[PDB]
């Protein structure tokens, strides 16, 4: 039903890091895959990364390769993203979402991440 | 910059008929399905259409759509001022392994 | 006649035992059906011959042994056994005791051979 | 005291099931047997022997209806398979010299057949009977294209019935029932032992029983239960009824290569008039013969009971009509004119010819009977009937094994058990 | 030396009868070989059954109580057991094989009945 | 006791089960395999019966012959052979003399038959 | 003086080989073949004071079982439709309706022109195939076995489900059984018995883990032809089962296509619901305990202070590399590495792949096509042993590595037949006695 | 006197039974003849035994004939059916290195053949001998397209002759005639008993008899009738004539897939010179050998008779020419150079090669012999002749004509006899009951 994205983001200076986290309720977390979608203020949506339900298959979007790392617990019904070496360009609202093949299905909340002086 | 492209605006209608469309290439729309999302300012996107033309639960008959070639479209037969949103298309891309989105089309009912 | 004695009484029918005995033991997919028929005829013949050998009756049509008749198997007298009755009827009368009798005949022969061997030793 | 005496060669037996062998006097029946028989064969009457016989559970019947199928499969196995023939046909009706009764029954079909070389096609044509061809929607296909492969029977192989005899293997014997008017079950007070059965012709038919033996005195009526109306009633005549059948045409056979030494035999044109097939039953012989059947049926139904005859219920021709395989062609005869009477000159029975036959009740196999050159005439004896009851009797037919149990009802297979014991006065 | 005695006279040839006795009983071809083997067995057993019927079971030389009929042959013993082979003899009395065998069978049936009666006294 | 129940019994003791072992003998791809198995059982049975026939032991389980024992085949004490030893062991010790013994038994029977024929003649 | 006495019925025997016949207690191949009734009273005769020598590595009963199974298999497929009209150019795209991300690219949607009832007409049909069944030609694909073998469809009515079977001696022969608990497969066995038929054996085929066999009577047994030669396999028999739960968690549709005159092809149609990966559940704690027992016993031949490590297979074709498993009518190839990653001094959930065109017996000329099984498949089975190989040895490392090498189809049967030997009965013999024939 | 029954009596009846094959210590004969013979034959001489033999009515020949055909049919049973090749061929000639004798004999053909996929086609070419290809009217087809199926022989199966010993089943024995100068019929005063025959090579040839046994002392002539011209004459030499045959080319083979798992073996380009196949018969030896044959023929024709040898009358090559299968190739040889003499340095016989063979003179089937790579050289012994006959001059021709004459010539010494051990005779003995 909900993500209750945990607001693990916040303000960071360039070069620093933030860890975003996401919960799950009404959702058998261990069965479905998941992904992160980023939206810069005033811009459209873009894919950042994704992870399969087994935790074995992981993909990243070009602009965050190397710098970002995605993982899942599967016992605590939670998901997380570690964002290293943050840049000004990464300021956006990050959204936690549940997916199925070739579409996003359950979106919710969203966390503002700001990178600035 | 979006992998897929679409018009920035579709605010040219009232009177129950507007078409929103987008396009890509054979590496994306041509080889896989297309989905559409509705975003109201201030919130997370809602799923409208998935797998080219299936309605998401909770979505009314006001919405439809189709896919052909390397392009696709969203058909809206409502256009009540309730249907005011940024609409996006998305699809799985094979070279960039992920589910990506177009720029987004802003629709305001006249 | 091959089963000509079937309606004769048991005594009279014993006069012609060779008549029945001599008539025993007489490519695609049909070859298998025919080989099976021939192999079976041989196996049945040999099984009976082996059994007579075990009882010490090999080579005889009428084999007199030393196993006493247990009247509980049949309390008919000899007039009824050897006359006024046929072999088909008799086979039914003592059908239930066939294995008992065979076991006794086998036991007797083992004892007889041991006794003969011991006598040859003296 | 008495002692056991062992006897070998005791004249006793038990009921048994074994495999009997084929024996006889390019016909497949002669090929199957390959054992000359009837050498002035013996029969030993058994004085004072009563045996129980049961024609409805006689395993000699099951063997005969297993051997015949196997022989047919072996015979068709090496013949050309007409799969190149399952093509779209372009058909029109034959109209050159048609008696009205035949209008629409014979069709002229053109098609593209494979030549010796796989690179070329040829346009050929042949005639087919309507029963062999089904419309696709002038576009037609052969009736069995959606279910089975069609094998052409080899033109040099004859299936014409030759009496065959069943013979016991060593250790076994066949007992024959000589009790005239035996009803098929229960004790038989007069029996004899034989080496082999009399010759039986492996004739296959429906509704009417052809070329069998005759009853010794009166018409005999036999049935598994009689009272259960779901069972068949077999009627054995004590006199034959002669029936004369024909396919009164002049067919030309033509040979088409369909591959490398693979020949298809097609029906070509017709010389002379095109006429309907038929069978002639003497009117005055069908009467009286049928009257005798009624006289005897009444013994189980009552002297004040009206016995009506009526035709079959309908459905597939293989059950509905009289089935006759003669001269190499397959006839389906309406036979309604023989069963229309209430029992308080000649009869002509129309017949149709079918070339693609599902000969045994199987699904994936079918055979094509090549046409027979010229004209066919058949003479045969009706020796009995297969009736059902609902009193109203109908020529229900329905089961091929009933054509043979009617001959095998007199025979039983037994196993000889020569070893036994008895009490006596001697001691070893 | 399986058929070594073929040229010997009948008397001499009878001294080693075990030589011949021991040589008996010594997928298209699946059937051909089974047929060959089954036949060897059936032929062996048929002769053994016949010897059993005549009361000759277990013997190579079986002396019976059926008299010789000079009709079959009136040849002198000095003319039979010497100066003649078994092949020649077999031809000379070939025509009487069936009758001799029938007579031997009847004699054994009578002999067994007589013994059964004596064993009861 | 059972089919091979006497295998661990000594040679003397095991002589009492000879019928137990004797009676258990002679008891489309697979059409051929089964027929071959059946034919083989029959051929093996008959070869043993033929040897007993030739040696004059037909119809007997225990056959005392007149061929003397040669100590060169075995010089074991008679009490060591009949007891305190099994048939499985004996069979290896005397293995090398099997053909010799069989040949001698055959020679003896041929002489015996001639002598009997001559006695019946006189 | 002593004389020769002939005895017939002497209880002796020799080592021998003979064809055994099958017997046992539907459309099943084993049931049809082993038509001979089983023994309703399987009496066993203890042989007092009999010592016999057994050698499982030379036991021809396994060779017979192997040959007969292959023959039965071929006779079952012999009359089925040959899918030669199917070796065509296929036009394929990926299945994309409800694919979870671990399945992406595994299942393909292929269109082609196939013969209809009439040879004059073609029809456009489509079916789904697994990636392992199809190779690219250069969206132009062909079935993986088109250039080496004919493909024969297995008949959908024929069941290969293993049924216990018993091997029985022909007359004149007998089967001896070894009852010595902890027998190592070779040498003398001090306690034996005679039987007519073997116990039931299920004709199961597997490559790494041995499934549904018998259990060791007391302790884990380790048997090998050589033990010290690293070129040989090591068979391990557990004294307790490890339960394994396998599934192919999808909803398959079967569709029938006529490809000719009564000739039907069974194709895989659309999947209803999500498309998910096949997998096997092995209890984690149970696996850790039985593996520990194996190590305790392995050390008897390797050293009490020798490090024993388990590792996955070396790689190569899936037939050897993975755990091949036949269940529910589908063919599974399970990764297995999660079971062999430990050093000795909840659940595992192994992923599995599904393949339809199978070269089952190690032959080249013929391939079998398994028709899809409609619906969803669940399998529950016992792991009763392992086929391990050793990578080198402790010689100069004081460490040894064992891998789930597999490699011989016969190893799944000799593990049941090691207790049985076939002997020939030889009833005729002679001995001296104090008697003489009186002539 | 009394009847005494004897068992083990040494008497005989003529009989017809099935003999089994046994061999000595890929090949079809080797695979079939699984049973080894015992290295030591029995050879039991029968003193004072005379038997009648008849080589012309000897059913051992019929068995050998039937079994050979059966083995061939089983051997080709699992081999690929070459039906995709019965297509229109576009053919010209092989011209790159042709001597004048091969001109027009070897053709270069191309055609459109199937591939693994049934949707694709490939253009291939191969060479064929003229005898295998007929014109359709540059449009040609294989010679058997309107008559029979063509089965490719499997390239791994060998048909090379291996000596075969025929062995009687228990209860039967084979009597052998050891009488030198035995003519094939009538009484044989010196015989012996064997269980197995000597080895006979299952050689197939026509007109000349190759690799057989030799007569013990002199050339011998045997015939069923002699007088009736309808019958053949078999001549057995007491010395061999050596013949050296070759196919002096350098072939390559190429494998073409015709379908899944199915390969066709085509004849590729010839490397080096293209030459005609031939056989070399020593001239002096041949003339000396015929001189011996003529000397013996005269016994039945007269010392004032002229014995002329001539070539065959004509007909299909199977009867017209000499033939054999050696090195895996089928040769058809002219022979006229051997039979052209009145009878009051090498002989070269030209030959031809044919790949499509109707081996058993049947209609339904024919076989295709895949080409043999490299060059073939064969050396063999001519051990006899099959002659036919038809004033003062008689004419003899190498008529050949029957497959079975190659085997009866090796089986004339053997007869199968059934042993019947039971019989009776009178003596002075009575059973005491
Ligand atoms: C293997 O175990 C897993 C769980 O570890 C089973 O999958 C489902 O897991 C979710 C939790 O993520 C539970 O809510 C479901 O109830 C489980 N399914 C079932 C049917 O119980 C998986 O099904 C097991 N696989 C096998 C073959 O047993
Ligand atoms: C076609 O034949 C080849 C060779 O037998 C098969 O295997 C391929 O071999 C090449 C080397 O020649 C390797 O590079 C490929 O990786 C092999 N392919 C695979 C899948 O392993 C090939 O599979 C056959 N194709 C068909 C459809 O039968
Ligand atoms: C693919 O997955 C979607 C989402 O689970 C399926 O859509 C649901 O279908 C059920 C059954 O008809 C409805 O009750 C739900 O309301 C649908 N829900 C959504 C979008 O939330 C879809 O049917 C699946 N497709 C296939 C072929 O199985
Ligand atoms: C086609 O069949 C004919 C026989 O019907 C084969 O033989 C030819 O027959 C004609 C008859 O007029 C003769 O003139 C020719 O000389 C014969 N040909 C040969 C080579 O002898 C003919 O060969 C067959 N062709 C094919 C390809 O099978
Ligand atoms: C049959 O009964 C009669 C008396 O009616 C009797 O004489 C005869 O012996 C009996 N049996 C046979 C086989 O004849
Ligand atoms: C059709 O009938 C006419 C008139 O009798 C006849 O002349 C003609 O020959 C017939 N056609 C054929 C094919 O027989
Ligand atoms: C043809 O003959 C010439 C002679 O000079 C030779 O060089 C050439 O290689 C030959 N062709 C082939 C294919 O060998």
């Amino acid at each position: 039903e909900v993500q209750l994205q945990e607001s693990g983001g916040g303000l960071a200076q360039p070069g620093g890091s933030l860890r975003l986290t996401c919960e799950a309720s009404g959702f058998t977390f261990g069965r479905d895959d998941m992904a992160w979608v980023r939206q810069a203020l005033g811009k459209g949506l873009e894919w950042v990364s994704s992870i399969s339900n087994s935790g074995n298959t992981i993909y990243y979007a070009d602009p965050v390769k190397g710098r970002f790392s995605i993982s899942r617990d599967n016992a605590k019904n939670s998901l997380s993203l570690q964002m290293n070496s943050l840049k000004i360009e990464d300021t956006a609202v990050y959204f936690c979402t549940r997916t199925l093949g070739d579409y996003y299905l359950d979106w919710g909340q969203g966390v503002q991440v700001t990178v600035s002086s | 910059q979006a992998g897929l492209t679409q018009p920035p605006s579709a605010s040219e209608a009232a009177g129950k008929s507007v078409t929103i469309s987008c396009s890509g290439s054979s590496a994306n729309i041509g080889s896989t399905s297309v989905s559409w999302y509705q975003q109201l300012p201030g919130t997370a996107p809602k799923l409208l259409i998935y797998y080219n033309d299936q309605r998401a639960s909770g979505v009314s008959d006001r919405f439809s759509g189709s896919k052909s070639g390397t392009s696709a479209s969203l058909a809206i037969s409502g256009l009540q001022t309730e249907d005011e949103a940024d609409y996006y298309c998305a699809a799985w891309d094979d070279n960039l392994s992920g589910r990506i989105f177009g720029g987004g089309t802003r629709l305001t009912v006249l | 006649g091959f089963l000509g004695a079937a309606g004769s009484t048991m005594g009279a029918a014993s006069m012609t035992l060779t008549v029945q005995a001599r008539n025993l033991l007489s490519l695609t997919v049909w070859g298998i059906k025919q080989l099976q028929a021939r192999v079976l005829a041989v196996e049945r013949y040999l099984r009976d011959q082996q059994l007579l050998g075990i009882w010490g009756c090999s080579g005889k049509l009428i084999c007199c042994t030393n196993v006493p008749w247990n009247s509980s198997w049949s309390n008919r007298n000899l007039s009824e056994i050897w006359d006024n009755m046929t072999w088909l009827q008799w086979d039914k009368e003592i059908s239930n005791y066939t294995q008992i009798i065979y076991g006794l005949l086998e036991e007797s022969q083992n004892q007889q051979e041991k006794n003969e061997q011991d006598l040859l030793a003296l | 005291n008495l002692w056991v005496t062992v006897y070998y060669g005791v004249p006793v037996w038990k009921d048994a099931e074994t495999t009997l062998f084929c024996a006889s006097d390019h016909n497949v029946w002669a090929t199957h047997c390959c054992v000359p028989t009837d050498p002035n064969p013996q029969e030993i009457h058994l004085e004072n022997v009563t045996e129980e016989f049961n024609m409805w559970k006689n395993n000699m019947v099951e063997q005969m209806h297993t051997d015949i199928i196997s022989l047919w499969d072996q015979s068709l196995k090496p013949c050309v398979k007409l799969t190149p023939l399952c093509v779209t046909l372009q058909c029109t009706n034959v109209t050159n010299n048609i008696t009205d009764d035949m209008r629409g029954e014979l069709k002229n079909c053109s098609f593209n057949m494979t030549t010796e070389l796989r690179d070329k096609k040829q346009k050929v044509y042949s005639l087919f009977y309507r029963l062999d061809v089904v419309q696709i929607n002038k576009e037609y296909r052969l009736i069995n294209c959606n279910t089975s492969a069609i094998t052409q029977a080899c033109p040099k192989v004859s299936f014409e019935p030759i009496p065959i005899h069943y013979c016991a293997p060593a250790g076994f014997a066949i007992l024959k029932c000589k009790d005239k008017k035996f009803n098929g079950t229960g004790p038989c007070p007069s029996v004899s032992t034989v080496q082999c059965t009399h010759g039986i012709k492996p004739v296959v038919s429906t509704q009417l029983l052809l070329n069998g033996s005759l009853a010794e005195e009166e018409v005999m009526i036999r049935s598994e239960n009689i009272t259960n109306n779901a069972k068949n009633i077999l009627v054995q005549f004590n006199t034959p009824v002669q029936i004369n059948c024909t396919r009164p045409n002049n067919n030309t056979r033509k040979s088409i290569r369909i591959g490398p030494g693979q020949w298809f035999y097609a029906t070509g044109d017709i010389i002379g008039d095109i006429r309907q097939a038929h069978c002639n039953v003497s009117k005055a012989t069908w009467n009286e013969t049928l009257g005798k059947v009624v006289k005897q049926l009444r013994k189980h139904f009552g002297n004040n009971t009206i016995i009506r005859f009526a035709n079959s219920s309908g459905g597939d021709l293989e059950v509905t009509t009289h089935s006759f395989n003669c001269g190499g062609e397959f006839f389906y005869c309406n036979t309604s004119g023989l069963f229309n009477s209430t029992w308080i000159d000649s009869i002509t029975l129309p017949c149709r010819i079918k070339q693609i036959i599902n000969m045994w009740q199987r699904i994936g196999q079918a055979m094509y009977a090549p046409p027979i050159q010229g004209v066919i005439r058949c003479v045969s004896n009706i020796t009995g009937l297969i009736l059902t009851r609902d009193e109203t009797f109908r020529p229900g037919g329905g089961d091929m094994r009933d054509n043979w149990r009617s001959e095998l009802y007199k025979y039983k297979v037994v196993k000889i058990e020569p070893l036994g014991v008895a009490p006596t006065r001697c001691k070893r």
